[PDB]
């Protein structure tokens, strides 16, 4: 029985794994595309006058 | 003729969990260290990505 039940600890946390490393994949996404569509001050400070 | 003279006590310090340096420290009072050979800590680091 535990070694059942600690067989069932390892592909939980396995598989936790999976959709945690995940959510850092939205955070990793959206951080992205905000840098792909920020040009530097020294461009659009002259552009915002 | 019976002489007396004259002793002066030894000076006593802060014992160890008066000070301020356990803070520092974790204080455990294990009775039987004599007997013990070794000791160790496992630590399991499990990592996202």
């Amino acid at each position: 029985f535990t070694e059942y039940a600690g067989a069932i600890k390892t592909i939980t946390s396995a598989l936790q794994f999976g959709m945690d490393a995940l959510e850092r994949g939205l955070v990793d996404t959206v951080l992205a595309v905000k840098l792909r569509h920020a040009p530097p001050v020294f461009i659009l400070k002259t552009l915002g006058d | 003729e019976a002489l007396l003279g004259v002793y002066t006590n030894v000076v006593e310090f802060v014992k160890f969990l008066e000070t301020a340096l356990a803070a520092a420290c974790v204080n455990t009072e294990f009775k039987d260290l004599r007997r013990m050979i070794d000791g160790k800590i496992q630590f399991k680091i499990s990592m996202p990505t």
